[PDB]
């Protein structure tokens, strides 16, 4: 049983890094920079129409 | 009297108007186009004209009818395809050859030439009447004598004359009231306009439900009418099939069916279906169609009449429901009727602050809504009538957070989801437990005990286990699981079955969609059966897949009951299912020992 | 002299400066209907009106005007609880009109004498969920964030109900011994749920202890917004005057928010983020001015809105402004819904801003900060737990996470699922507190002081 | 009729009280040069022009105008086919004026009757991909959504190649016994393009099927969006005269869409949502009135139009408001294309709901729809377990994962992978279908009637 | 005239018609006091003035105007040196006086002679990764990017004052023949930041080396406009007239953007994408197009522009426009600062797409440019390593991998850490590289010619 315990803490430690590391700061760009433009649409037409 | 300034789009401006009405029917061109004046200001009138531009003229006199834009509640409204403002498609088809009414033709809303059988009501010569009394009938419909000939709302005197039976035409008088002198000739047909509600003597409590026939709709929440009733579409997850199968399975006297802005084909579609379908109970001849009144706007009409559309469907279903009928109010989509408005809006010259659609939208929306509901009807005589709305909803922001959505759910109390992702595996409506409530829950529920169903018990035990399998299912995916509890695995594969008995249903086939209220009892009542016994199973030791492989024959004939429907008898309540329950017991001592 | 014009529900009028701000003004149609309006901004040469009465059907050339010489203000009373008014004061109770005892300014109160005393003692609302991890005080502002896969209503129907009836529970206690009124605005709501509110207070023997505004979904949005303006200007009278408790409910918050998008452009002004104007603050104060601790000491409005997010949408101006006045929230899960747990709030994500200085004496008991961090605690581990399990098994549990684990199913089932009629003080929520810890170990329970714990386990 | 400014492209004109919505003038310009444009807007003493040809030589009191006195009317011809013409007709593409036999409205204001007559028999399209997913009827409008980063002219490309080809196989199916005529408007598309459009025609020796009309992308704004309406007209003649099966292929829609938002930036109507009008729907509308089937089935007019998504996403304006008019959608994918694909499309968002009711029998078969239903159903899996085998690894794959993601590659290597001069019946697709589908057993297929799947695994 | 009204920075004057654009103006106040503003905006009895000073306190027939006549000019001298002024075109610190010999306007094309050849002449800062991984020409354009977490006034004054000391050095091996000048202006920045700066130049040699244009915070945002074009006029003059090198060192230039932003949110101007205006391109432009070899080709100005980043994202307007024109990127990152590196700067994106012109050769070697592109390669290459050592581990990484690694760190603490007063000289710098690139064995370094490998090691 140790053996294979031995071969599955690899798996399971490669894993928390790779979440923290890559995955959720690829979500935070995404999400803001879309939000960003997504609002800016909307807004300088409020002023062209008031223009 | 008035002339036209400018011709700009659909939209028309005339100046020299004055002492007008902000609804009033007016009379734009020399072709004599209907059009109605929303807002003035100054002398200049911005009129929505609801008949196409190509050669309109400044020049030209507009001249005021006198009057709003009203519509015609009365005989003859039965088995006749409308447009937004109602005209009889009918005979345009013959006559003009065109379906989308050309300039320089006009016909006006019911017809003239068709006489009708009257017969003489309960009060007589002397006697009190007011809005909403029955002064008549004339015989329309399959199964009973559907029109109520109602003395409109607000009208008040003394009937002086009723005229004795027979046949008669409506634009005949056939009564005279003294209010004030004599008050006004009536006719059959009478008149009310549609930008105004109806009044109601008063509101009551939602306690009837509306057979949907839908087993997904009938088991998850209560079917309610009187309703209030939102299912989220996108174009493209099989809502139009589930609109046209709910007009043939609802239960109500009368069904009025409303295109907001629709296909074409569709408009087509149902048209076609109504004479030659068979509606639920049946009907005696024509069945659907007899019991419909029809308005019927596509993309391609005026969005004039577009935005009228919805109107004439609500005060047509709130005639009926003074009447003391129990009416469905369909309608399929707001959001076509909310681009309707945005169409007008920047056309118009006015501000939007709702991403590009009309800052007025919110108040349309909700006024519009708050129109349907159970009632006590109009009127001295006393009936209880009520108007179900069943609405479907769609982005138009394409968000799901855009000013259409965020009005609608706000205003409504039962939702119930759809999923386009699931939909497209086919398992239409793919509801989603969480964006779904339903408020009239209580009162219903009590309503089904004294029915005879136990529903309320099984339907907390349903969206239980649909709502710890969505929960699961993000943990297999997120960790990459290694293993489950032996439970776990359970709720997972009850969902499964859920989804395929319920969830899992094609409006076209009517084997695989139909179940009477108690038939849906019936069938969820196996599936809580299943789950309490496996739970139990676990608990007394025995592996998950001893519990699977052992309940074994079971599982395949629950699965494979959603290929039934009344078709052994009569009886909501069948052999099928009772003796799967002894059986399904017997299978669940062989999977624990 | 005649209506200019019409755009909108904006009506326009050719008229001198003659009336004052805020001065209602009779538009008298020809054709049996008067229509009354106010005016919303007076020009030079014309006046802005915005109808109470209807938006269409106006005349430009038949309509005449009489000045009533009186700006806007609410007849307050207090024969009016026991009674069902509509969105401008008007009573749908029917019958003869209730009338004043004052006229008071709704426009922000001419007044105004609120706090600087913060809040002390404890006000219970009927919900040991809301009442132990989420302490409300005497004038303190603590909204119910929700969201629209629940039934917001009904949660709202519920605190109202139940809240004023533990006034006399607290009589007992010997906390309280001034009589509770409480003020009900119900805002865009639909009839077979307005009637559900009344029907509600109506069965407890609460409804001769409030008064009800209704505005209907159907109404002017002008209508609308003064409607909870009214709501705390006679919670306020009742504060001042007679030294009473009064807790006003305002529901719905998005239903006021959206009325005002509709009235921006109207007004010639440009609107802040997503369409929603950037002065929408500035209106959302004007609630809030009214909302706190009467000067007298013994008074107070205190205010409960009930605001829900479109799919808990924070991107929303809505949530993250009103979010910011007000101190601590309470956060509604769909999860718990689904799951048939009722009422389903989640007590995790929810805040009271001062907790140990949010509760009083007499009336609660000192232990209630203590218990209120034990609660929590083991609640979130139980969420992990629940998850834990799940990639683990139960062969391979630990012994911790089998105690976490019922604790989040009885905690559940005892402090957040309770009745429709149940009522709850701050001590009765205190013992069944310590029926849900005493399965935990004492060396587990160790955010507790020694004392107290030997005492309650 | 002298000019008082213009501004753009937009003319503004001074005249007197004379012309009707959409009037054509005459610009007198001094070059000796006249230039026709129409009336956009007509005012009270001046009207606004929009110029077809150019813009060039317009002058304050250097410039005249004269009027046509005449609405906007196509003069259509029968033997317009065959032939290469133009919006306003150029002599240097050969087709300086049809030689009318008619004049017709181009707004079809003779008369229009369309849409209360429901969609006949199925059509080969010859792509296995688009004919079992997605239901393309005669009489009915289902579109092609295009993106970019892939030649969407390409595809617009093959469905005019495999147009007469498809007929003959038809008629002896009984799917056709009348004509068929392709009508190709043309506006906007790349010059390029535009040639290798006019060389396919040639190739298949169906030049003499087709009427063409091409608008550049240098030719105004105004002119670009009535050349599909000139089209249109032509093609509502043959089909209800003399009874014709029409093909009509409009491409591209983001010309149209575009030149929606150029204009009326110098009107009173002001654009809607991100700039694009909100009476953008009003256009569209227009566009797909002239479609469908005919009265009394004297032929039909079927239509397929080519949309670019220019952002790649299928929220955007283009086809968020197309595709609610649209029975269905045919959605393309990008991720084929960059493999080599082709013709490079995706069934998980293509879907057509009218699909079970539309088609007939003898050449489509009644296990059609089902069919569809269960190739999307193993699809949308597999490519689900791609996604969890990037993240994790194999930890939540399994042996139905395993097969599902076989089934997305076999699936997209050999059913959507055809030639674009292979020309596949309906039953051919329906043959090949079962084969792939031949990976799960029969009580994992229940998608499907029981009774169906037996006769057909 | 006399002031009609004032709106924000804009001013309303009622006039007469005989001005000129950007004819001074000056307002008489009450007070007494004259304050200057040229004309922005003038039309016909009217103009619109922005006043440079001060926004407030304008009056109405009590105040007056008078005209300069004047269009504004910088008086320039080139014994500006030493002498303290203030950024407003005249000392207000009462510093020595500016004088004239010339007025030089500030447009952006005075008389302006600038390149047709292009830089070929190396300047050194001292530090090692300015110069060797991007080079300093004689008329390069250098974008120090920061941020509000790094110390972007200690960076700034750090480049300058050791390519004080490092220029003569260069002198005296003839990559010079001229003199040194420089030119710092300071504009609207903190009084805390306005006296470290000046504390800074007197530590390293004397303030006799600059010139000083100081600009307050608390003065408006139309002298922060005015405050660059004085230091181009400064530069430019001794160039032309007295061939010296003029190293400009701009300072904030994100504080001058800023101030764009506000005269189009106080005006009725429309702006770009995220709030900053259409016209932003133009404003930034003016700056950079006075930058190269002046006339003679022993002159120049050369462009060290500060800026300082909001949000530090690479998303924002400033940093992106700026980089398309400025011909290199220098990128300062605030991950290096907080491990313990100065200067801490990051050359993961720094990059020069004018690397050629950039670099020098006839007094730097020619091995510079070549060994610069394989150290930046290599760095990248270890940075990719870098995260996929935190991932996998060391348990699969390659042998080649691990090289990278070590490159990595010995590259952060050895070439990028540099005493404060401590210059390194460009050869000596090649040795420090040659070190970093020794630990690779010659397979890995395969990429470069074999030729020079081969040479040096």
């Amino acid at each position: 049983a140790f053996i294979i315990l031995d071969e599955v803490i690899k798996v399971t430690n490669r894993r928390v890094n790779a979440i923290e590391h890559v995955i959720i700061p690829r979500t935070e760009n995404t999400i803001a920079y879309i939000n960003s433009e997504l609002d800016e649409l909307d807004r300088e037409e409020f002023y062209r129409l008031k223009k | 009297y008035g002339a036209i300034y400018s011709v700009s789009g659909p939209v028309v401006i005339a100046e020299n108007m004055i002492g007008c009405a902000m609804y009033e029917l007016v009379k734009v061109g020399h072709d004599n186009l209907v059009g109605e004046v929303i807002r003035i200001d100054g002398d200049k009138a911005t009129i929505q004209v609801y008949e196409e531009t190509a050669g309109l003229t400044v020049g030209d006199p507009v001249l005021r009818t006198g009057k709003p834009l009203s519509v015609e509640l009365g005989p003859g409204l039965m088995e006749t395809i409308y447009d937004g403002i109602q005209r009889p498609l009918k005979a345009i088809k013959e006559e003009s050859q065109s379906i989308y009414i050309p300039r320089g033709i006009d016909t006006p809303a019911l017809d003239r030439t068709i006489k009708w059988q009257f017969t003489p009501g309960k009060f007589q010569v002397g006697d009190h009447i007011s809005g909403g009394d029955i002064y008549g009938s004339v015989f329309e419909n399959s199964l009973i004598s559907s029109h109520k000939i109602l003395l409109p709302p607000r009208s008040r005197g003394t009937i002086t004359w009723i005229a004795p039976a027979g046949e008669y035409t409506l634009d005949e008088k056939i009564l005279e009231v003294e209010f004030d002198g004599k008050k006004s000739d009536f006719t059959l047909y009478h008149t009310w306009p549609v930008r105004v509600p109806r009044p109601v003597t008063e509101k009551l409590s939602a306690d009837y439900p509306l057979l949907t026939g839908q087993r997904v709709l009938d088991a998850l929440f209560p079917c309610v009418q009187g309703g209030t009733t939102c299912i989220p579409g996108a174009f493209g997850c099989g809502k139009t099939v589930i609109s046209q199968s709910l007009s043939k399975y609802s239960n109500s006297d009368a069904i009025i069916y409303v295109g907001c802005g629709e296909r074409g084909n569709e408009m087509a579609e149902v048209l076609m279906e109504f004479p030659e379908l068979y509606t639920e109970m049946s009907g005696t001849k024509e069945p659907i169609m007899k019991r419909t009144t029809l308005v019927a706007n596509t993309s391609n009409m005026p969005v004039a009449a577009r935005e009228a559309s919805i109107y004439t469907g609500i005060t047509l279903a709130e005639y009926f429901r003074d009447q003391g009928k129990n009416v469905s109010m369909i309608a399929d989509s707001s959001s076509r009727w909310a681009e309707a408005l945005r169409e007008i809006s920047g056309r118009l010259g006015e501000m939007p602050a709702d991403q590009g659609f009309p800052a007025y939208l919110g108040a349309k929306l909700a006024s519009f809504y708050e129109r349907a509901g159970k009632a006590v009807a109009l009127g001295s005589p006393d009936r209880t009538g009520s108007v179900s709305i069943v609405a479907a909803v769609s982005p138009a922001g394409g968000d799901f957070s855009d000013p259409v959505t965020t009005a609608t759910l706000g205003i409504t109390q039962v939702f119930w989801g759809l999923d386009k992702k699931l939909a497209q595996r086919k398992h239409f409506p793919s509801i989603n437990t969480s964006v779904s409530y339903s408020k009239y829950t209580n009162v219903l529920n009590k309503f089904y005990d004294s029915n005879y169903p136990e529903f309320p018990v099984l339907r907390d035990r349903m969206k239980e286990i649909l709502s710890n399998a969505e929960e699961l299912e993000q943990v297999v995916q997120l960790v990459g699981k290694s293993a489950l509890s032996d439970s776990d695995k359970i709720t997972l594969d009850v969902a499964t079955l859920i989804k395929e008995d319920f969830l899992q249903q094609n409006g076209y086939s009517t084997y695989d969609a139909f179940c009477p209220i108690w038939k849906t009892f019936d069938m969820m009542r196996a599936f809580i059966s299943y789950h309490d016994e496996a739970q139990k199973a676990v608990a007394n030791g025995a592996n998950w897949s001893k519990l699977a492989d052992s309940t074994g024959d079971v599982k395949h004939a629950v699965s494979s009951s959603k290929f039934f429907e009344p078709s052994r008898g009569e009886k909501e309540v069948h052999g099928e299912f009772e003796k799967l329950l002894s059986t399904m017991q017997e299978r669940f001592a062989e999977s624990t020992d | 002299n005649t209506v200019s014009g019409v755009n909108g529900p904006l009506v326009i009028l050719e008229k001198v400066k003659f009336p004052r701000y805020n001065e209602i003004v009779n538009l008298t149609l020809p054709d049996g209907t008067v229509r009354q309006g106010q005016v919303l901004e007076i020009r030079g040469d014309r006046a802005i009106v915005q109808v109470f009465e209807g938006t269409s059907g106006i005349d430009v050339k038949k309509t005449t005007v009489e000045f009533t010489g009186e700006s806007l203000r609410i007849p307050v009373s207090e024969d009016m609880l026991g009674r069902i008014f509509d969105g401008s004061g008007r009573p749908i109770d029917n019958g003869p009109k209730v009338f004043a005892e004052d006229y008071l300014d709704i426009n922000g109160s001419p007044i105004n004498p609120y706090a600087r005393i913060y809040p002390e003692e404890m006000i219970s609302t009927g919900v040991s969920a809301i009442d132990t991890m989420n302490s409300i005080a005497r004038g303190q502002k603590i909204p119910i964030f929700s969201a629209s896969g629940l039934p917001h209503n009904e949660i709202a129907a519920q605190i109202c109900r139940q809240a004023g009836l533990v006034r006399p529970t607290k009589d007992v206690h010997d906390g309280h011994e001034e009589n509770f009124s409480i003020v009900f605005a119900a805002m865009g709501v639909n009839l077979e749920t307005a009637r559900f509110f009344k029907q509600d207070f109506e069965e407890n023997g609460s409804l001769e202890r409030t008064s009800l505004f209704l505005n209907l979904a159907n109404d002017p949005t002008i209508e609308r917004i003064i409607t909870p303006r009214l709501a705390l200007t006679t919670a306020e009278y009742l504060a001042y005057q007679t030294e009473r408790h009064v807790l006003t409910i305002l529901t719905d918050m998005s239903s006021y928010a959206d009325a005002l998008r509709e009235v921006s452009a109207a007004r010639e002004e440009v609107p802040g983020r997503r369409g929603y104007p950037g002065y929408m603050y500035t209106d959302l104060s004007t609630i809030y001015e009214r909302a706190g601790r009467v000067e007298g000491r013994n008074g107070s409005i205190t205010q409960i809105p009930i605001l829900t997010m479109p799919n808990d949408d924070i991107t929303h101006p809505i949530p993250d402004l009103t979010g910011y006045i007000t101190e601590g929230q309470i956060f509604v899960d769909r999860q718990l819904h689904n799951k048939g747990i009722y009422p389903p709030i989640n007590v995790l994500p929810s805040l009271s801003r001062l907790m140990k200085s949010a509760i009083g004496e007499g009336m609660t008991r000192k232990d209630h900060g203590d218990v209120s961090n034990q609660l929590y605690a083991k609640y979130a581990i139980g969420k992990d737990a629940a998850a834990m399990k799940a990639v683990v098994g139960e062969e391979a549990l630990s012994i911790e996470d089998k105690l976490s684990l019922e604790f989040l199913e009885k905690f559940e089932k005892t402090f957040i699922t309770q009745g429709a009629y149940e009522d709850r003080t701050v001590f009765e929520s205190l013992d069944q507190a310590w029926s849900l810890l005493r399965i935990y170990p004492k060396e587990m329970l160790n955010r507790i002081s020694p004392k107290i714990l030997d005492e309650f386990y």
